[PDB]
């Protein structure tokens, strides 16, 4: 027990640590680079993770950032119409053949930081 | 022949347990560095 | 602490020490205890003879 | 250079480890499945999703099959191995695969069109730089820190012995085995069927591997230990379902890793891993076998129950010479410790050398691994 | 002050130091080693070709050839690379600094003396060398200047009388009959005992037992009778692998091939023989000087009992009247290069060097004019 509590201490200091270093500092700068470009507009987030998750600023960030009129969001405040507002942004990203892996409404919905996170790397690699 | 094939010659062995002890030390002073920006 | 006031790596010919083998530890220690190289130089009387005899066997040939 | 660091990603069976190198624990560790839904989806508007991978394929188990793209060490299924990897390049540590060059590792003992295959997809797709194979007790090695040792790696898939001598490796002492901990959580799964628990669903063999992570150790004598088990209730442990049922497993808890040491339980005919460990070491010369007995190392994450290393180094002792010293090197660490020995391998100066050029796959094709790598 | 360098040279073992010491400084064997297995470990040392006492440590891993056999070399890079790790790795001093003094046997081809001192001039700038007879250097370390000297090496074994220090080039006698033969009948012999060496570390291994445990029986036959009948000639060697064997009767079965080539199936005679042959070919007069100073050398006569058994049989084969008595010095591994740093020490010697400039108008045959 005792070395497994040495390995335990080892994968709860270490490989978490790493991660949420690196997790923040990829969440500011994605912050900013969002900021830049959703400023065109009057809108702008203070958080990545809990602002992303009704739906109508991805919407608007993609609208912004391709230049086309996408349709308009479901009008509602539940969670249906939440996760009918992702798939919006979802599916125009399908007509763009643009490559997202394991990417789901719900993920966007619940708040899932690493899925966000790698959905606003797919979307800058892509837009720039 | 060509026992030697897959690995370079005439190489230093202190080098490797360097880096390796540097790698090591890194775990003891368990500095936190973000990961490289693309 | 012995191995504070000694490294192994900072003398090579204290480094000679370590790799030895035992009959090879015994072969030195015994004939320096001889020391023969010492004994046939400083005894004179073979040592002239073995003098002129090198000396006088090249003067006719070789 | 300086500030670019090849990506290192370490790809067992059960599961995947990736990060950077120069570091000295990987970034993301998650487990290599893929599933995909079963059930009637009858909530309209709550968007589709074909395939689950990864941790969060874990999260939503209970309305999805599960299945293992690599079996025993070999990528069975091409397409959700692709799926991983682009999960773990761009979920998980948001890198672009043009930036960074990727180092792989793999088992001894491999078809050929396994690495072929590797090297075609992380060139054709990914659109890598450079990339390069090894092997994983190599890097064992590696992360030890000594010139000489044999290394037993056992993971998910398959078990593997290598010696090395003064940084040469003997390939005809290498020995393989394919008993790891898939057989015995599938062993442990059959064997609660006499206590009257029932597992036979994709899912519950994630709840047969917890319980078998947890409440699970290797007696140092089978025999004695029976007997205590059948004299007393004082090896008894209880564990709870994610229902609130609660089960008690008592006397299998040494059984199932008890398998490692004596096949026979599985119906296989092959030696236990003190066996194949001890062959391994007589496969080599004479002069060597010294050295091989002092720096025995331990990998994998089968190898992390309590009490292995006591069993192993007495079993080794009963088999080997009584005038040898025998030793077994086993760190806190061995779960990660190939993936730090990648990492260890690539910073190295000199190892910038050896990484395969993106040119030379295009001259040579997808047989170019064979040449280089080992 | 510059001094002189002795290297002693021989199938299996090479020497060096400095003139006017009691010991030498560097004592190896000669052996060059390649390796065998795939070598896959990126960053760590290694080489192409070890060798000395580096390539002894790692017998596991390497093919061991020696570059000498029989007193004759095979490969002159093998050869060269042992110099050199001489010249440098062993002493650090320069080659062109300081004269070298090398030895030789006395029988050998044309071509060996002329290769080897145009190595030596060339590559290294030896500004003075010479080559001296290994035997009578031996017979110079005893001390006495008469004599019948026996050097039997790993290479090669020989006889040759030394009268008033001369040599008599006809009465020497030369038989190919040496440790490393030796060896590889032990090997053969301890095939039937259920062990089994096959590889050139097997070979080193079998030559550690036997210099371990190795004698001269006095009586054969009454020898096989008593290993026969008892286990009292039993010992037991214990492996680097750990296992232990039981050398048995073996022990004074391998160096009585000496005495006896038929078990080897040899047609020469013995050694003894060999002695007896090379004293009866000398001149009558000096012949008592011969059966009265006998010295042995080389460390295939280390064997325990040697000097008994060699002096039983050489009274055999003497007249009654002759008085038989051999003589054993205890360091007779060295006496050769001890009698180089006798050698090279001398006051008349230092003319005695072949210059530098003179081998330039001369050439290679130089030696043979001054040796
Ligand atoms: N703490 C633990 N105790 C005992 N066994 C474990 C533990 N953790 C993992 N295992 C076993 O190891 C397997 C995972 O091994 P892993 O290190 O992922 O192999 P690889 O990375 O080579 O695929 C699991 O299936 C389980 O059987
Ligand atoms: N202590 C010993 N006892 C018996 N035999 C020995 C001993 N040491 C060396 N030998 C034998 O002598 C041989 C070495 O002879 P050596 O004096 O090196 O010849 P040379 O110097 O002319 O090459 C070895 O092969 C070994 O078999």
């Amino acid at each position: 027990d005792n070395d497994n509590s040495s390995a335990r201490l080892f994968e709860r200091s270490r490989i978490k640590a790493l991660a949420d270093e690196r997790e923040v500092v990829q969440k500011k700068t994605f912050t900013k680079w969002v900021n830049s470009h959703l400023a065109r507009v009057s809108c702008r987030i203070t958080d990545l993770y809990k602002d992303l998750r009704d739906g109508r600023m991805l919407i608007k960030l993609l609208e912004v950032l391709s230049g086309e009129m996408l349709p308009k969001p479901t009008k509602g405040k539940m969670r249906i119409h939440c996760l009918e507002n992702v798939d919006k942004a979802l599916q125009f990203l399908k007509e763009q053949r643009v490559h997202l892996e394991n990417m789901g409404s719900h993920d966007i919905v619940d708040g899932n930081h690493r899925l966000v996170l790698g959905l606003i790397w797919t979307i800058i690699l892509r837009f720039q | 022949a060509v026992p030697n094939l897959f690995v370079p010659l005439n190489t230093n062995p202190k080098e490797v347990q360097e880096m390796r002890n540097k790698i090591r030390e890194q775990n003891l002073q368990d500095i936190k560095t973000a990961g490289p920006q693309s | 602490e012995r191995y504070f006031d000694r490294v192994d790596e900072n003398n090579p010919e204290y480094l000679r020490e370590r790799n030895m083998a035992p009959d090879l530890r015994q072969d030195f220690n015994m004939m320096e205890q001889k020391k023969r190289v010492s004994m046939i130089l400083q005894s004179p009387a073979f040592c002239e003879e073995l003098e002129s005899m090198i000396q006088e066997q090249f003067k006719k040939g070789k | 250079d300086d500030d670019i660091a090849a990506l290192v990603v370490d790809n067992g069976s059960g599961m995947c480890k990736a990060g950077f190198a120069g570091d000295d624990a990987p970034r993301a560790v998650f487990p290599s499945i893929v599933g995909r839904p079963r059930h009637q989806g009858v909530m309209v508007g709550m968007g589709q999703k074909d395939s689950y991978v990864g941790d969060e394929a874990q999260s939503k188990r209970g309305i999805l099959t599960l299945k293992y793209p690599i079996e025993h060490g070999i990528v069975t299924n091409w397409d959700d191995m692709e799926k991983i990897w682009h999960h773990t390049f761009y979920n998980e540590l948001r890198v672009a695969p043009e930036e960074h060059p990727v180092l792989l590792t793999e088992a001894p003992l491999n078809p050929k069109a396994n690495r072929e295959k590797m090297t075609q997809i992380m060139f054709e797709t990914f659109n890598t730089p450079a990339m390069y194979v090894a092997i994983q007790a190599v890097l064992s090695l590696y992360a030890s820190g000594r010139t000489t040792g044999i290394v037993m790696d056992s993971g998910d898939g398959v078990t593997h012995t290598v010696p090395i001598y003064e940084g040469y490796a003997l390939p005809h002492a290498i020995l393989r085995l394919d008993l790891a901990g898939r057989d015995l959580t599938d062993y442990l799964m059959k064997i609660l069927t006499e206590r009257g628990y029932s597992f036979t669903t994709t899912a519950e063999r994630e709840i047969v591997r917890d319980i078998k992570e947890k409440l699970c150790y290797v007696a140092l004598d089978f025999e004695q230990e029976m007997a205590t088990a059948a004299s007393s209730s004082s090896l008894e442990k209880s564990y709870e379902l994610p229902d609130g049922q609660v089960i008690t497993i008592g006397n299998e808890r040494f059984r199932c890793p008890e398998a490692l040491f004596q096949p026979s339980f599985l119906g296989m005919e092959s030696c236990g891993i003190h066996e194949t460990t001890f062959n391994s070491i007589m496969k080599c010369d004479v002069d060597i076998r010294k050295d091989l007995y002092a720096n025995t190392v331990l990998s994998g994450g089968t190898t992390m129950y309590p009490g292995i290393a006591d069993r192993m180094q007495k079993e080794i002792t009963a088999l080997a010479p009584s005038t040898m010293k025998i030793k077994i090197i086993a760190p806190p660490e061995r779960k990660y410790s190939v993936w730090i020995g990648g990492s260890i391998l690539a910073s190295l100066s000199t190892f910038q050398q050896m990484w395969i050029s993106k040119q030379e796959y295009d001259e040579s094709g997808p047989s170019i691994v064979h040449r280089k790598c080992f």
